[PDB]
């Protein structure tokens, strides 16, 4: 357990995912707004725009991606995107974070024109992961490890994005044998959220349709990293 | 195409 160039891996990790990003001004708004479909709509659409800025910074401080072809480094972001957004969001209603402002940005999501057919799965997923009890740890390497995923769509280098990857994969399993020798099945229950976190990715699309022929408005960096035409 | 990702990147 923990070799030098592992140890040093993480810590500059940690220091990335600890960068208080998200600005205490936008997030009060969970709070303090209006509780409408609309209102509820565009401060979710806010929060996300906002996220989308601390994940391509996140992104920029992980280990080796900027060494990687410029194609390659929007692929990875467009495709990681939405999975990054379940994972702190997640976070948020897990860990029962102050800043997420858990009970009523759950109110939100519930009531913002997204069908039932997405709502039972999305929250069917927070609760069960929320039962793992991660850490920060775990859940800012998974993070790293979901944007760093060669399998995305339209990606060229592969092999050079798995180069990347690899080191966190090894990295989290360590920290499962160390910190949970009680059960090794640790690891695989970690990764078994990657997969999880696909299948709404895929539905994700839909969602979007649904708001977009509602005359629904995102930004116009939100379109970009998800093709809203 | 697809601009402001590549202008947050060099920023
Ligand atoms: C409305 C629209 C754009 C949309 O479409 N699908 C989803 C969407 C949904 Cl409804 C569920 C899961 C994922 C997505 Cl993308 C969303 C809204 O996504 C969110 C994105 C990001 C946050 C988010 C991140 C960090 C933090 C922090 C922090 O860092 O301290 C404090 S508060 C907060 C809030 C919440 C929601």
């Amino acid at each position: 357990e923990l070799t030098p160039d592992q140890q040093t891996l993480l810590h500059f990790i940690m220091d990335s995912y600890n960068k208080q990003r998200m600005p205490q001004e936008i997030t009060n708004k969970i709070l303090k707004e209006e509780f409408s479909a609309e209102e509820n709509f565009l401060i979710l659409t806010e929060m996300a725009t906002n996220h989308v800025q601390v994940l391509v910074e996140f992104t920029k401080k992980l280990p080796g991606f900027q060494t990687l072809d410029h194609e390659d480094q929007i692929a990875l972001l467009k495709g990681s995107a939405v999975e990054a957004m379940f994972l702190r969001s997640a976070e948020i209603f897990n860990k029962k974070l102050p800043s997420g402002h858990s009970d009523l940005l759950e109110e939100r999501i519930r009531n913002s024109g997204i069908s039932d057919e997405y709502i039972t799965p999305m929250f069917s997923f927070y609760k069960s992961i929320g039962e793992l009890k991660m850490t920060q740890e775990e859940y800012a390497l998974l993070t790293a490890i979901v944007i760093l995923s060669p399998d995305r769509q339209y990606i060229k280098d592969r092999e050079a994005v798995e180069k990347l990857q690899e080191p966190l994969l090894d990295v989290l399993q360590k920290l499962c044998k160390i910190h949970q020798p009680e059960n090794p099945q640790h690891f695989a229950c970690l990764l078994g959220r990657l997969t999880e976190l696909r299948t709404f990715n895929h539905h994700h699309a839909e969602m979007l349709m649904s708001w977009r022929v509602n005359d629904h408005k995102f930004t116009p960096l939100l379109c970009e990293i998800w093709d809203v035409q | 195409d697809h601009q402001l990702l590549r202008y947050l990147l060099d920023k």
